[PDB]
């Protein structure tokens, strides 16, 4: 049963990875996308506000 | 050096999550080897004990 | 075997890292049609200002 064993947990390694293979960059891309579109909000203002 | 010894179903491609490695293991310690090649280090694969060529 | 079913769990995965593209493919431009249609509370700015001018 150790043979079944290793190779069941091998399966586990893959998924321990895609706890940060596929969530850190959804994370910090995404808080980006936030700090890019706060910015981009502020450009249009001044802009609105210089015609005002 | 491995220019007659080499197979392509030897090794295993696309290594970003594996790796083979070339071991050599004696005659007299082969059986010592075949149940220890798994409990070398942690996350080994324990049935790739594959025997190609032999002196 | 173990060889060729280890390639198809690590394709798993491969799609996992385009689907880490997928969620930042369109997030960026479903925030940045926002980001263009946040006009109309500047439309409703030059229409009050409009009142305020006659």
């Amino acid at each position: 049963a150790d043979v079944q064993k290793q190779i069941k947990h091998m399966m586990a390694f893959i998924e321990q990875e895609a706890n940060e293979k596929a969530e850190e960059i959804d994370a910090k891309a995404e808080e980006e996308f936030n700090i890019e579109k706060g910015r981009l909000v502020q450009t249009q203002r001044l802009k609105i506000m210089e015609y005002y | 050096s491995l220019a007659e010894i080499v197979k392509k179903d030897d090794f295993v491609l696309d290594s970003e999550y594996l790796v083979t490695l070339l071991v050599v293991v004696p005659k007299l310690n082969h059986n010592d080897w075949i149940k220890q090649y798994e409990t070398l280090a942690e996350m080994v694969v324990p049935r790739s004990s594959n025997v190609l060529s032999e002196d | 075997q173990g060889i060729q079913q280890l390639l198809q769990a690590e394709k798993r995965a491969a799609e996992k890292v385009a689907d880490a593209r997928k969620r930042k493919a369109r997030r960026l431009k479903q925030a940045k049609e926002e980001a263009q249609m946040e006009v109309d509370q500047y439309r409703r700015e030059r229409e009050q200002e409009f009142q305020s001018k006659q």
